[PDB]
DNA sequence: GTCCTATCGATCTTCGGAAGAGATTCAGAG
DNA sequence: CTCTGAATCTCTTCCCGCGCGCCGTAGGAC
């Protein structure tokens, strides 16, 4: 067993029992491994930025008659990296450069070219790239794609009641689903005639689409019945009975001959009629002239002697038509079965709408439906037609849509053409035909086995497309009309329709979502959910209950929990832990293989429609340690159904009891215990923890944070094994040993640290060292907590000691009671860091300033402004300080102050400037910071790789031709002018020399290209001179208003801050930190809160015991007695670890951090039972029962019977209330009616919207709401009066007539409409 | 309007315009030029399908646009709907001199008062304000108040404080669905930032404490203070507008505290001594001599409203308990110790309240109120009445249940592994065994809760009323009463699919203990089906209220009696068998119809036009009276109105 | 690079809203 | 031959507050 050495440092106490057979996957492969499948070329075309070129190019004019030809790509690496893009505010992007081959044909000849220009890789835009944490970054901004799930293309069968016609009837329907073009919607009339239409169009007669294939109605007929055919032999019209086309229906009439009867009239038709049938042979038989009578006719019958009809296809027959057509000679007359069970006549029917004749007049009827005004005719007809449904321009199963397809065909192969083809449409409608006939079924729409993921590697791909799509009309033209002889592809094409494109989508499209970087959990909640909106799906307004709600093909795939309650629930989830995207978009999910009655260990993915064809066993299933199941019958799922199955004869299982849920939920420990509205509501209140300013680790947890906190990418992960050389908490340099150095380098990892920064909601994000100096990591280690972590645990929030009880009411409904310790501590006083901005211009009274030299303000103000125009970095300040100096000509003050209310210390400025402008000694400051920097960082190369050089002089020097008289006093290549003879070692001496000047020069373009990074100015937008922003850092504290939750879904305003003497105390005088009400818990069912108290306060308790063993002097043998002691605790827990191997040194040091209580971990379904958290207690030297006496500090009184005290996990939520606090005497209005405006970033005024009128209306209330709606609000008169007669105290007021209704009157009387005011 | 740099905003009128204008200045040139027929079609229809822009947008045959498809709103589109001047602006619109604010409990306030933050104060009453320190003389005008209060000199509090002394603010949550939505309270100052809101009033806002805003306005003159105080004050307040019912009913701790203050125990601390009054009841429980709920005699004394309305004083011994006397110290002298005299619970304490309205009167009632509210949070205080998972109480008959009733499943298996049972029977069969199961399992839970307490009566063991944590919260009806309590310790019971149809195998597990990764997958069925239909319902419901504010909003009780002697017959709903409702529920508080009699003939109960007041509908439940006739607003023969006679009792009043 | 003039007058606006009601379109017949 | 039934089309409605976040005419000709 080994940990590695960030995990042998807080070693978790293990409470799971199911050995976890498959460790989870880093959780973004969702997104990574999408966007590098767009990004990665891929001669099978399929998948990326070449199938999409391979979907345009060729690109051709017939009238040019010559091509311009896609050949390859490259993608450039990136202008500027992801942290100087993210500073300078560009996007993070790379150039896409293609080598487009125009070929030049000729007329008469041959098409070998008069010439073909490949340029050299036409520049063809800039596609974003992804970073390594999963994310964009798009105008510094930092952005992600959600993935999203929409209906997959393929054929789709559907019915429904009482939302048609409702006289208990069903009306069935099928689509076709192309991923690119039109739909095509089958759908039968109540009367069971078929109709079919494209895109929502108007309904159209089923079969003109089989005549517009040009079949006969002849061969519709042979196409879809069964014949039936009577021979006028033997006797006039015998005819053919095929004896299983009567079973069960009434044999209504006579049919018999030669021996037995068969089935004499009125009688039913069974099983040893039929055998008689064939046993007599009875291929021709007898039959009145009513059933002829009945029949409609397969195939035309003109008259051969006249040359003129007397029957035709699908007209039907009667006794007289019969007798003159049979008479005409016609020996065989045929006809169609149709049984109204199992045979119902529906394209007849159709055939009685039907309109057309023959191809071209439905042609005619397609045209006219379609394009409405425009003519018909006959070679302008088919370019609607076939681009319809059979042309790749317009109309593209992808292979996702092919294979759904053919699967729903029932085909043998997948490897299939995009385009539809007659047999693929006669299909369809012959599989909807039979479903009508009863014999089939329809699909459950919103089944996870019909809707794929699109995530970001293919919107952008569809996106990029349609850049190809505008640069091809462009092309097009310019090809066909150019001359052919000038014309070069970088003339062809320009960029510009492509980056349109895939700039707005990344910019700006319903997906391309603005990071929620709130803290490490919300970051990845958020790359990972899945999203039914956006473009190509439904709209969270208009959508029920039928896809809001989970689905049984969720299981593993789709977490329950945890969505986002409010108008969009289910319309967002999150994707399960495990689950994963198949090759074509399913969601699949890995299950164990159960071979035959062994579980084996390995697994199989299966999507959610491989699943239904196995019985799979529950993860909670035991077993022998061989693996055989021990339970004789077990519990599993099948079919949606779940019941109990044999051993053994179960097929699949789970592979660990997290696969239902989300990260998001799987960290909440007790799981187990939650009503699933609290489930929820906890699973979406952690994502929104804002990091406080020491943070540590939740003491009960799931052991998913080790996971979360390393995949999120926001710790800084050790990329090579080595040893700590240097740190400072802004850097830490690794000596990466050379079992994993590459061989010419240096050899060092610097790892530069983000410290304080703006999240993008503003909280800060400081980076900090969780190493020592001469430590050793080993690759992947934790070298940097990030925010909200601490030694890589996730740690969103504080383990603060509550009890539940009521307070005076103090915690009343659901308050949460704080004592003054936990403030003091500051537990949870969290930074905020503001961005301000002052923008400059070449304004039209032209260019402004930046100064000191403000007109109209003296030293007051400017006394925290240095020389430049600048505040002064570490300037503290509030509410109207000048930040930044500007000024306007024609000369106006106009500088950035800081806004009103908001109060920071000024940690930071930085300056953006234009070409061709002066700097300032503030960008002077801060270029000397940058240069600096990387300088240094660049010499702690070339100082080792000089150090490493002139040991290799040194070293064969003193080994061999020792010339050391004297020797390390010397400047070290001046040690060669020493006189060593021309043997070989002065020729060495030389060459090393050279190799050591070089590796100046090597330095000496290196910082020379940095420099010039820093040099540089800024791509400013048109119009402005600079910009410069500046900081401000806010350490907001705690205080009544302010949010906290727990994790399960608990969550109070604070309600008072009490001082410690308040507190309840217990019978040894420790206050309790906060108090909790009792009462929510049974009233909410989310009970696990009690039981992570309890083993929170076990976990207390393990501490106390080792503190109290490092304070007394405790030997480390005894002190290892106890540790291991609580490590082996409980039954046959999943986790071994032996303290035997900690070599003592590692015993102290994880004692050390263990002191403040044994961190525990819970897996979600698979936790402490309760006996052995009764177990730990006991360990520790606590009450088992959990509860405590407690005192009341204000009378030191005992309160009757015992209460819970423990140490609960409590988050401080980002709604706290200083930022939402907000009042407003006067300030603006708006301007097009005077109202005031809305909102905290502007100074406004809370809206009396209509149901407060209704509720003053209600009172009698009539001077009230006469004055809240216009002399408060709108009476552009009445409130200047009425503030003076409130200055003059005189509560009087004049009411008048709103401006607002004015307005209304004149956008009245701005129609034709005559409205005005009367006067009696 | 100009925005970020030298760029006009889009401001789409000015695009339409600029079409139409465009449009006519070719239409006018090839007129005059002389164009054929042809092309002057083409610009005059060009024009008309301009104008038609203009007007309105998108009646057209499609939408005209300046981006990515974004229609330009046009004139009727600035006057119809949503976001146009009738809903926007007018109907409803932003006003100054308001605020908002976090809530967050205060329980010391009485119940007129709430706390609001200085600093809101001061940035709401700056009006006021100046208007005191010119009138203090302090400051010279408006420009020297505007720095003084900038400076937040060490005065302007104590002008605040006087400013403020007595204006009324209202105090308004959003949405509010009615009248007891907006309610006013007197300000009283607070040095955090969250509005501290009076507890008990926290339930007619459906305000939670859970970080729910509000917002408040100050109302200016004296017109909006007069009306302020008068009608929406709080404390004008306790009744609900649409059912004769309190809205100041019991916070769940208030109630757990009295419920826990008045419960017997039968071994006590003190227990059986005779006391001669409520006050030395008190010193016996504070010195810690006696416990609360222990049994006592007591001498009371009790007054009594005679039949003129004048008090009789009234005293004698009372058996009962310490709690029960001090309690009694807390009614006002006009009720009966008999609505004291029993273990309390939510809703006999709102029938406490409510007979202390119907005895005495609002203005005792509010304080009443107010003292209950402080005596529960106090002794809730000291009950200690943690929660805890020791305290969940499994009955070991659950296992046996469960091992009976599984195998009377197999034995529907059974007959269906024989063919011997259809395939709806054995389904609809087999839930019910589930149910017979769930029932037991429920029964027997309950059972064991009660059952949980016996005690020696100083010899010998003898049973009383369980002092379990979560049973005396649903016993006292705090909160979770029974289908609470059953899911946590006794069964989960039967779980429902999508399409509602029931789960063949229930979950037999509850919260206290672990539920299975399958019986938690289906207990998502439900929850998740619970809060789609509440974030789906919630705007039905609203556009529901809309569609009758604005059916309703033209009626006005304008007539005192319309004079009809028409009106309609109010009986018992008897159906389905028994009485659903009562006729007291009908008919309290209408008017008479028509002359009712005697059960029986010719002798008249109540004359023709009375109000039947609850002194008279206890009178009709003395009678054998089935059906009464009575005026109702359908038949008020007032135009343009309703008569007031005509509609009755004003529920609120 | 700036200023002025115009929109697919050589396509393709999205299927995944229901409803609920009206205006407007057609049966079986006196 | 069109008169009362019914049939397909479009129009109109869909909680209240609130807080963030960003993003914001183009193409052609002189
Ligand atoms: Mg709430
Ligand atoms: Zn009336």
């Amino acid at each position: 067993m080994v940990y590695s050495y960030t995990e042998k440092k807080r070693i978790r106490k293990d409470f799971g029992k199911r050995p976890q057979v498959l460790d989870v996957p880093y959780l973004l492969s969702i997104q990574l491994d999408s966007f590098q499948k767009f990004i990665e070329q891929d001669p099978e075309g399929q998948y990326g930025l070449e199938a999409a070129f391979r979907s345009v190019f060729p690109i051709q004019s017939y009238s040019g008659n010559s091509e311009l030809q896609y050949v390859s790509y490259r993608l450039g690496e990136p202008v500027f990296d992801v942290q100087e893009c993210q500073i300078r505010g560009v996007t993070y992007s790379a150039p896409l450069r293609v080598k487009l081959r125009l070929v030049i044909y000729e007329r008469e000849a041959p098409e070998g070219t008069v010439k073909d220009i490949k340029e050299q890789e036409v520049y063809m835009g800039e596609i974003p790239l992804m970073t390594d944490n999963g994310t964009f970054v798009i105008n510094g901004t930092e952005r992600v794609i959600v993935s999203q799930l929409h209906r997959s293309p393929g054929v789709f069968f559907d019915s429904d009641k009482g939302k048609t016609h409702s006289s208990g009837k069903v009306l069935y329907n099928a689509r076709i689903i192309p991923y690119r073009g039109s739909w095509l919607d089958f759908e039968f009339d109540p009367k069971d005639n078929l109709f079919v239409r494209i895109d929502r169009r108007r309904k159209l007669p089923a079969t003109i689409i089989l005549r517009a294939l040009n079949y006969t109605t002849e061969q519709i007929l042979d196409l879809f019945f069964e014949k039936v055919i009577f021979e006028i032999r033997d006797n006039k019209l015998q005819m053919e009975l095929v004896p299983e086309r009567l079973r069960g229906e009434t044999a209504s009439f006579d049919i018999e001959a030669n021996g037995k009867v068969y089935v004499e009239k009125g009688r039913r038709i069974t099983a040893r009629h039929i055998r008689q049938l064939e046993k007599d042979d009875v291929k021709l038989i007898e039959v009145p002239v009513e059933y002829i009578a009945g029949k409609v006719v397969a195939k035309d019958y003109i008259d051969e002697s006249t040359g003129e009809l007397i029957c035709a296809a699908n007209m039907e027959l009667s006794l007289d038509l019969l007798a003159k057509l049979s008479q005409s000679g016609h020996k065989r007359i045929e006809t169609l079965f149709t049984n109204d069970l199992d045979h119902g006549p529906y394209i007849s029917e159709t055939l009685r709408v039907d309109p057309t004749n023959d191809r071209l007049s439905a042609l005619v009827e397609i045209y006219r439906m379609m394009r409405p005004g425009e003519p018909p005719t006959r070679e302008a007809a088919e370019s609607l037609f076939e681009n319809l449904f059979f042309s790749e321009d317009r109309y593209d199963l992808s292979a996702v849509g092919r294979m759904k397809f053919n699967r729903s065909l029932l085909r043998e192969e997948i490897e299939g053409s995009g385009i539809l083809s007659k047999d693929d449409i006669i299909d369809v409608m012959k599989k909807l035909i039979d479903i009508r006939n009863g014999k089939g079924e329809v699909d459950d729409i919103d089944h996870l086995g019909n809707r794929r993921i699109r995530s970001v590697g293919e919107m952008a791909e569809n996106q990029f497309r349609v850049g190809l799509v505008r640069v091809e009309r462009a092309v097009k033209e310019r090809l066909s009309l150019g001359d052919l002889d000038t014309l070069m592809p970088q003339d062809m094409i320009n960029a510009k329709p492509i980056s349109a494109a895939v700039k707005e989508f990344f910019g700006s499209s319903q997906l391309s979502q603005f990071m929620d970087q709130n803290n490490p959990l919300s970051e990845i909640t958020h790359k990972r959910r899945i999203s039914a909106l956006g473009p190509g799906g439904l709209t969270r307004e208009r959508a029920g209950f039928e896809v809001r709600d989970v689905h049984p093909t969720h299981y593993g795939r789709v977490c329950p929990i945890e969505t986002p309650e409010g108008p969009n629930i289910g319309l967002i989830n999150s994707l399960s832990v495990y689950a994963q995207t198949n090759e074509y978009g399913f969601l699949e999910t890995p299950y164990r293989k159960v071979t035959d009655g062994v579980v084996t260990d390995e697994i199989h993915y299966l999507s959610a429609i491989e699943e239904g064809n196995y019985v799979i066993a529950q993860a909670n299933s035991n077993l022998d340690e061989e693996g055989h199941f021990v339970e004789d019958l077990v519990t599993c799922r099948s079919k949606g159904e779940s019941s109990l199955f044999s051993r053994d004869q179960v097929d699949y299982m789970d592979v660990s009891t997290q696969q239902v849920v989300s990260v998001g939920a799987s960290l909440i420990p007790f799981l187990e215990h939650d009503d699933a509205n609290r489930a929820l509501m906890g699973a979406n209140m952690q994502r929104q923890a804002v990091p406080t300013l020491r943070a540590d680790k939740p003491l009960v947890g799931t052991g998913m944070e080790r996971a979360v906190a390393v995949d999120s990418g926001v710790t800084a992960v050790a990329k090579r094994g080595g040893v700590v050389q240097y740190v400072d908490a802004s850097r830490i340099v690794i000596k990466v040993n050379e079992d994993e150095m590459y061989p010419g380098e240096a050899g060092i990892d610097i790892y530069n640290l983000t410290k304080y920064t703006r999240s993008n909601q503003n909280t800060c994000i400081n980076q900090m060292p969780c190493v020592s100096l001469g430590e050793p990591v080993e690759r992947g280690d934790v070298l940097a907590d990030g925010p909200s972590t601490d030694l890589g645990e996730l740690a969103l929030g504080q383990n603060m000691r509550v009890a539940f009880m009521p307070w005076n009411g103090y915690n009343f409904e659901d308050s949460i009671l704080v004592s003054e310790r936990v403030v003091q501590e500051d537990r949870f006083t969290t930074i905020h860091i503001q961005e301000l901005a002052c923008v400059s211009r070449d304004t039209k009274l032209g260019p402004e300033e930046i100064t000191a030299d403000i007109p109209n303000v003296g030293e007051a103000a400017l006394s925290k402004l240095d020389e430049s125009g600048i505040v002064y970095i570490g300037a503290e300040v509030t509410g109207g300080d000048i930040l930044v100096g500007k000024v306007t000509p024609k000369v106006k003050d106009s500088s950035l102050r800081v806004p009103n209310g908001v109060s920071g210390t000024v940690i930071d400025v930085q300056v953006f400037t234009r070409d061709g402008v002066e700097k300032d000694k503030r960008a002077l400051e801060i270029e000397e910071m940058q240069l600096k920097q990387a300088k240094k960082d660049l010499s702690e190369e070339l100082q080792i790789l000089e150090a490493g050089l002139f040991s290799r002089i040194r070293a064969v020097l003193v080994a061999g031709g020792v010339e050391a008289e004297k020797l390390d006093k010397l400047p070290r290549d001046r040690w060669l002018e020493l006189g060593l003879t021309d043997e070989e070692k002065q020729n060495q001496l030389e060459q090393l020399a050279e190799q050591y000047d070089e590796l100046k020069h090597e330095f000496e373009k290196k910082l020379e290209a940095k420099r010039r990074k820093i040099t540089q100015g800024d791509d400013l937008a048109p119009g402005v001179l600079k910009i410069v922003k500046v900081y401000l850092a806010v350490k907001r504290r705690i205080q009544p208003g302010d949010k906290m939750a727990g994790r399960h879904g608990n969550k109070g305003v604070i309600s008072k801050i009490n001082p410690i003497e308040d507190m309840p105390y217990d019978e040894n005088g420790t206050p309790v930190d906060i108090v909790l009400n009792p009462l929510g818990v049974p009233s909410r069912m989310n009970i696990g809160q009690i039981l992570e108290t309890h083993l929170g306060m076990a976990a207390k308790g393990i501490g106390d015991k080792i503190n109290a063993m490092l304070k007394q002097q405790q030997e480390v043998a005894k002190l290892r007695e106890f540790i291991q002691r609580a490590y082996d605790l409980g039954a046959d827990v999943r986790q071994k670890v032996d303290l035997s191997t900690f070599s003592d040194e590692e015993v102290m040091r994880l004692a050390e951090n263990l002191r403040k209580g044994m961190p525990i971990a819970t897996p979600v379904f698979d936790g402490a039972k309760e006996a052995e958290i009764k177990e730990l207690l006991k360990l520790g030297d606590l009450p088992t029962s959990g509860q405590i006496r407690l005192y009341d500090g204000r009378t030191g009184e005992q309160f009757e019977r015992p209460v819970t005290v423990g140490y609960m996990y409590m988050l401080k939520l980002n709604h706290l209330v200083d930022d939402k606090m907000h009042a407003r005497s006067t300030g603006s209005y708006s301007l097009v009616t005077q109202q005031p405006l809305g909102g905290k970033a502007q100074f406004g005024g809370q809206r009396f919207g209509e149901m407060e009128v209704w509720a003053l209306e209600a009172y009698g209330a009539a001077y009230t709401l006469q004055e809240m709606l216009t002399v408060k609000s709108d009476d552009v008169n009445g409130r200047t009066k009425m503030y003076k007669n409130i200055v003059d105290g005189n509560h009087q007021m004049e009411p008048g007539m709103p401006e607002s209704f004015n307005v209304l009157l004149k956008e009245i009387r701005s129609l034709g409409i005559n409205i005005e005011l009367e006067d009696e | 309007v100009p925005l970020d740099g030298g760029r006009f905003a889009t401001s789409d009128l000015n695009d339409l315009y600029r079409r139409v204008i465009n449009r006519n200045n070719r239409l006018k040139r090839l007129l005059d030029l002389a164009a054929p027929d042809i092309i002057v079609r083409n610009e005059k229809r060009m024009l008309q399908e301009a104008v038609d822009a203009l007007l309105d947008n998108g009646r057209r045959g499609r939408a005209i646009t300046g981006s990515n498809k974004r229609p330009l709103k046009s004139l009727a589109d600035m006057i119809k709907g949503k976001q146009g001047r009738f809903r926007q602006n007018l109907l409803g619109k932003r006003v100054d001199y308001s605020g908002r604010s976090v809530i967050t409990v205060g329980p010391y306030l009485r119940l007129h008062q709430c706390g609001l933050p200085k600093k809101m104060a001061l940035e709401l009453f700056k009006p006021f304000i100046y208007g005191k320190l010119e009138l203090r003389g302090l400051a010279t005008t408006i420009k020297a108040a505007k720095k003084m209060v900038e400076r937040e000199e060490a005065v302007v509090w104590d002008i605040l404080d006087e400013v403020i002394r007595e204006h009324p603010v209202l105090l308004n949550r959003a949405p509010t669905l009615h009248r007891l939505g907006i309610q006013a309270f007197e300000p009283v100052l607070i040095e955090g930032k969250a509005i501290q809101l009076h507890p008990l009033v926290c339930a007619a806002y459906n305000a939670d404490f859970d970080g729910d805003q509000m917002a408040v306005h100050v109302p200016l003159t004296l017109e909006a203070q007069l009306e302020a105080r008068a009608l929406m004050m709080s404390t004008n307040n306790i009744l609900s507008p649409a059912n004769g019912e309190p809205i100041i009913v019991p916070s769940q701790d208030v109630v757990l505290g009295l419920y826990y203050m008045t419960r017997d125990c039968v071994n006590a601390k003190g227990e059986g001594m005779v006391l001669t009054g409520p006050k030395e009841a008190e010193r016996l429980y504070r010195s810690g001599l006696a416990s609360l709920h222990a049994r006592v005699k007591v001498r009371i004394t009790e007054y009594e409203k005679d039949a003129n309305g004048e008090l009789v004083a009234k005293t004698s011994l009372k058996d009962t308990t310490v709690g029960r006397a001090i309690l009694w110290m807390i009614v006002p002298k006009g009720l009966p110790y008999s609505i004291v005299n029993q273990a309390l619970g939510k809703k006999a304490i709102s029938k406490m309240l409510n007979t202390c309205y119907r005895i005495l009167g609002l203005k005792p009632t509010v304080i009443f109120a107010d003292q209950i509210m402080y005596t529960g949070f106090a002794y809730a205080a000291r009950s200690g009445a943690s929660v805890g998972i020791d305290d969940m109480v499994i009955p070991e008959k659950k296992h046996e249940i469960i091992s009976e009733a599984e195998a009377e499943v197999a034995e529907i298996q059974e007959q269906f592994q024989s063919g011997l049972v259809t395939a709806g029977e054995r389904y609809n069969k087999v839930i019910d065994i589930w149910a017979a199961a769930n029932d037991r399992v429920s029964k027997a839970m309950m059972d064991n809760l009660q059952t949980e307490t016996v005690i020696n009566r100083d010899g010998q063991e003898e049973k009383q009323v369980s002092f379990n944590s979560i049973y005396m919260m649903a016993d006292s009806g705090a909160r979770g009463s029974a289908a609470q309590i059953r899911q946590l310790a006794g069964m989960r019971g039967l779980m429902a699919k999508p399409d509602g149809s029931i789960i063949e195998t229930p979950i037999t597990a509850n919260f206290r203990e672990g539920l299975n990764v399958l019986q938690y997958f289906i207990s998502t069925h439900g929850a998740r089906k619970g809060l789609a239909d509440t974030a789906l319902k919630t705007a039905n419901s609203g556009y529901l209220t809309r569609r009758l504010v604005d059916v309703a909003q033209d009626l006005v009780v304008t007539e005192d009696d319309c004079g009809t002697h028409e009106g309609i017959m109010m009986t018992p709903v008897i159906e389905g068998g028994d009485v659903k409702e009562p006729l007291r529920d009908r008919v309290l508080g209408r008017v008479t119809a028509e002359d009712v009699l005697k059960p029986g003939t010719a002798d008249i109960l109540v004359p023709r036009n009375t109000l039947l007041h609850e002194q008279w509908c206890d009178l009709l439940e003395e009678n054998s009276v089935d059906a009464v006739k009575v005026r109702s607003v359908v038949s008020c023969d007032t135009d343009f109105g309703v008569c007031a006679h005509c509609y009755g009792r004003d529920l609120a009043r």
